[PDB]
Parts: structure tokens; C-alpha cells; sequence
């Protein structure tokens, strides 16, 4: 559908921001790592998780 | 003289060490020894110390181009010049007071 | 431009072809760390001998010895410029440049024994 | 740390204690040279390093096209012209903090909102 495609595009769009938001948060050193993980490892986990939540 | 001996730097004679481009040296070889091989002249300009080298007109037909020299430091080193004659006597001729590089032009 | 200023220019005798040591003008270079002082009552004497060829430089015994090795070449080359009483300059090409190249010394009754001790280490 | 060498040898210096006057020296093990110490610190380990973060910041840093730009106003000249990069200390642990280099004053400012720097 035409509107389903608009709705899909806007699903990726919001997930794209959610990711930038965690990136800006990580660049500003405010991110707090999960016990037994790099600050970076913790970040990549989140990014990867949002992007998949999105694809689905 | 005393064999195997070195000669006289004690006199504190000073000399300059100059780096020249290969092409220029090539030109210099051309000058006749009989002539005394006068290659050209060195210019010392004031208003700041500037030294340049210019080839003699005989050397090339054109307007002589000055080759600027970049003065450099002795560096943490002492450079001395020693000569060996056909006789194979060795003499400690002088110490290098100043170093310079003649830039290509 | 116009030269309101004055320049002192000296004639350069591009290298005289015929010189007694036309053939050899060499550079002997010492590292400042070596701290060699030519004006030494001790360094009044000096001998320079080819070692059979690195050059060997030695003062009277009890004084340091230096070895001279030849440096690698390049496109540019060095000339020694000397000035006559008359301002004229005579230039001579450097035959070879040597980095000296001396002793220490305090290397006697050792070296071979130290390595052996080092071996008594492994 | 920042250590010295022997003038005369150029060989390195080993620390010797002057038991009598209770003071630290630096001896040369190739000649008879000795000099008093500048600092009491002889050895520094450093496990949690910060030296590597702002490496290779040649004034030509602006000439790298691969580097990204931002409109962040400089703490010094207030210029919204700067190139940015992450901690060049190639370790796993390392935070994603950014280092901004001014395309005018050349001052290195960070995005760190937890701590305040000078490198
Ligand atoms: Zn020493
Ligand atoms: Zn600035």
C-alpha cells in the first residue's frame, strides 16, 4: 500500500533518530556500560537492537 | 714529513662548507684550469645577510641567474677539513666556520 | 630592481684544476657528544693512519682513538670554500666525507669476559 | 619521567643513591660521570593511559578530506569551523568522546559532558 509505505518509511525514520540519540549520548560520555561490557560494546548492542526492532 | 702525522689546525683557519647542486658543479668543471677556472662570483648583500652565487657569463649564454644560499648551523658537530697530497702527507687544513647550501635556480 | 644598496661580491675561482691536494680535500666530522677539542695540550700530536680502509686517528697513548668511516653519496655535493687574503674564493670539491670514529676507551680486559659472564647466563 | 644522558658518553644514566647526604644521583656506567637528580620520580608505569588521544594533530589536519566537519562554536575564537575524530588510543575499552580541532585557532576541544580537559 501507498500509506503502508509512508508508515514503513516513517518507522525507519524514527529508529534512525533513536540511533543518532544513543550516538550523541555516547559521544558526550553520558553512556553507562552494562556490567561485563565495553562502553562501545554496550553501544553497538543498542544500535543493532534498534535497527532490527525496526526491520521487523 | 713526520710520517703518519697530521698537520696544523691549531692555526684556527676557517673555511666554509657549501652544498652545491650536481648540475652546477657539472658546469664548473667546464671552466678551464688555465683560465683559473673562474666560475662566477659570490654576492653578499646586506639589509639582512643574503648570499648568492652567480655563474659567469662565459659559462652560459643567457642572463645569469642567482642561486640563493640558505645559511645553516654547524649543528652539534665539529667539521674539519683534512687534505691528502700526492705525497700522501696529511694536513688538518681548517675548521668549518659556516655551512651553507646553494639552492638550485 | 635598482640597487640603492651595496653588495660585496667576490670572484669565485671555480676550483682550480691543478692543485697539489687538488685530489684530496676531505671532511672529518666529529659528533658534538664526543667533545673533541682541537686545542688541547694533549691533542698537540695526532696521527692519521689507514687501517688495513677506515681511518684511524690516535693521540699519544692514553688518549682516545677514533675510527673514520665513509658516508654515502648524493646528487648534490659539497665544496670547500676558502678565501684568499685578496677576497677571491677558491673552491675545492670534497673527495670524501668521513664520520669519526674513535674510541672510549675503557674497553680493555673486558668485552670477551663480559660476554662469557652473560653466557654463564642464558 | 623524562630522563637524561651523560655529557661525554651520550650513554644513558643509571640512578645511584648518595647514602651520606641522602640524595639521588645519575651515574654513567661507561665513564666516571655523575649528576644530581631533577625529580625524585625515577619510574612511572601508567596503566590507565590518556596519552595517544590527540596524536598526529599536524596543523595540516584540515587538509584531510576523510575527516568530518562540524558547526560547533570554539571555546577560544568561537569559530564554527572544525574537524573531528575519536580517541586515537587504539584500545578496546576507549570511550566514543570526540576531539574537535579548530580550523582557525587550532585549539583542541572535546564533547565530554562528564569531565573537563586541556589536551
Ligand atoms: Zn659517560
Ligand atoms: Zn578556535
Amino acid at each position: 500500500d501507498g500509506p503502508t509505505m509512508r508508515e514503513i518509511t516513517e518507522t525507519i525514520a524514527e529508529a534512525k533518530k533513536k540511533v543518532l540519540d544513543v550516538t550523541k549520548e555516547a559521544q558526550a560520555n553520558l553512556l553507562t556500560a552494562k556490567h561485563g561490557m565495553t562502553l562501545r560494546e554496550s553501544f553497538e548492542d543498542n544500535v543493532v537492537r534498534f535497527l532490527n526492532e525496526a526491520r521487523d | 714529513e713526520e710520517s703518519l702525522d697530521l698537520d696544523l689546525e691549531r692555526s684556527n683557519r676557517q673555511v666554509w662548507l657549501v652544498r652545491l647542486p650536481m648540475f652546477l658543479a657539472e658546469k664548473w668543471r667546464d671552466r678551464n684550469n688555465l683560465h683559473g677556472q673562474e666560475l662566477g662570483k659570490i654576492r653578499i648583500n646586506k639589509d639582512g645577510s643574503k648570499i648568492t652565487l652567480l655563474l659567469n657569463e662565459n659559462d652560459n649564454d643567457s642572463i645569469p641567474h642567482e642561486y640563493d644560499l640558505e645559511l645553516t648551523k654547524k649543528v652539534v658537530e665539529n667539521e674539519y677539513v683534512f687534505t691528502e697530497q700526492n705525497l700522501k702527507k696529511t694536513a688538518i687544513v681548517g675548521t668549518v666556520c659556516h655551512e651553507c647550501q646553494v639552492m638550485p635556480s | 630592481d635598482e640597487d640603492p644598496n651595496e653588495y660585496n661580491e667576490f670572484p669565485l675561482r671555480a676550483i682550480p684544476k691543478e692543485d697539489l691536494e687538488n685530489m684530496r680535500t676531505h671532511l672529518l666530522k666529529f659528533q658534538s657528544k664526543k667533545k673533541i677539542n682541537p686545542v688541547t695540550d694533549f691533542h698537540l700530536p695526532v696521527r692519521l693512519h689507514r687501517k688495513d680502509y677506515p681511518w684511524v686517528m690516535e693521540d699519544f697513548d692514553g688518549y682516545n682513538t677514533w675510527v673514520g668511516s665513509y658516508e654515502a653519496g648524493n646528487s648534490d655535493s659539497y665544496v670547500l670554500l676558502s678565501v684568499e687574503d685578496d677576497g677571491s674564493f677558491t673552491m675545492i670539491p670534497a673527495d670524501k666525507v668521513y664520520k669519526f670514529t674513535a674510541r672510549n676507551k675503557y674497553a680493555t680486559l673486558t668485552i670477551d669476559e663480559a660476554e662469557k659472564r652473560m653466557d654463564k647466563k642464558s | 619521567t623524562t630522563f637524561r644522558f651523560c655529557r661525554d658518553c651520550n650513554n644513558m644514566l643509571y640512578p645511584r643513591e648518595d647514602k651520606e647526604n641522602n640524595r639521588l644521583l645519575f651515574e654513567c656506567r661507561t665513564c666516571s660521570y655523575v649528576e644530581e637528580a631533577g625529580s625524585p620520580l625515577v619510574y612511572r608505569h601508567e596503566l590507565i593511559t590518556n596519552i595517544g588521544e590527540t596524536a598526529g594533530v599536524v596543523q595540516d589536519i584540515g587538509s584531510d578530506p576523510t575527516l568530518p566537519r562540524s558547526d560547533r562554536e570554539c571555546p577560544k575564537c568561537h569559530s564554527r569551523e572544525n574537524v573531528f575524530f575519536q580517541s586515537q588510543q587504539r584500545r578496546k575499552d576507549t570511550s566514543m568522546v570526540l576531539f574537535f580541532v579548530c580550523l582557525s585557532c587550532s585549539h583542541i576541544f572535546t564533547s565530554d559532558q562528564k569531565n573537563k580537559r586541556t589536551q
